[PDB]
C-alpha cells in the first residue's frame, strides 16, 4: 500500500523526504502521461505501468493492498507469505525504490506543469 | 495512509 511504499523509499533513500518523489516529472505521483523527463521519471513510469498490470489481477488494488516486506541492513525483501496480488505489488514497489536510489534528482523537474509539459 | 498520493 502507499504507506509501505513510502517506508521503502525512507529505507532506500534516507537523505531525502519521500515527498520529493510525490510530484516529480511526468510520472512520479499524480502524473501518468507524455515523455518521461529524466531517469528518475523513467523509474516512475515503469512503476506506474507495473501497477496497471497488477490491477488486472481480480480484486488487486495496488494503492491499498497491504503486502509483507522487510527493510533491514540495507536490504529490501518482499517476503514469501504474499499472495499473487501482494507479491506483484510488493515487487513493483521494491523495484521502484531501488530505482529511485540510483537515479539523479533534478530540482528543476520537481512540480512541473503537467498540462503543458506531459502531452 | 488515507489521503494519497503517488504513483499509479
Ligand atoms: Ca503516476
Amino acid at each position: 500500500n502507499l504507506y509501505q511504499f513510502k517506508n521503502m523509499i525512507q529505507c532506500t533513500v534516507p537523505s531525502r523526504s519521500w515527498a520529493d518523489f510525490a510530484d516529480y516529472g511526468c510520472y512520479c505521483g499524480k502524473g501518468g502521461s507524455g515523455t518521461p523527463v529524466d531517469d528518475l521519471d523513467r523509474c516512475c513510469q515503469t512503476h506506474d505501468n507495473c501497477y496497471n498490470e497488477a490491477e488486472n489481477i481480480s480484486g488487486c488494488r495496488p494503492y491499498f493492498k497491504t503486502y509483507s516486506y522487510e527493510c533491514t541492513q540495507g536490504t529490501l525483501t518482499c517476503k514469501g507469505d504474499n499472495n499473487a496480488c501482494a507479491a506483484s505489488v510488493c515487487d513493483c514497489d521494491r523495484l521502484a525504490a531501488i530505482c529511485f536510489a540510483g537515479a539523479p534528482y533534478n530540482d528543476a523537474n520537481y512540480n512541473i506543469d503537467l498540462k503543458a509539459r506531459c502531452n | 495512509k488515507g489521503a494519497i498520493i503517488g504513483l499509479m
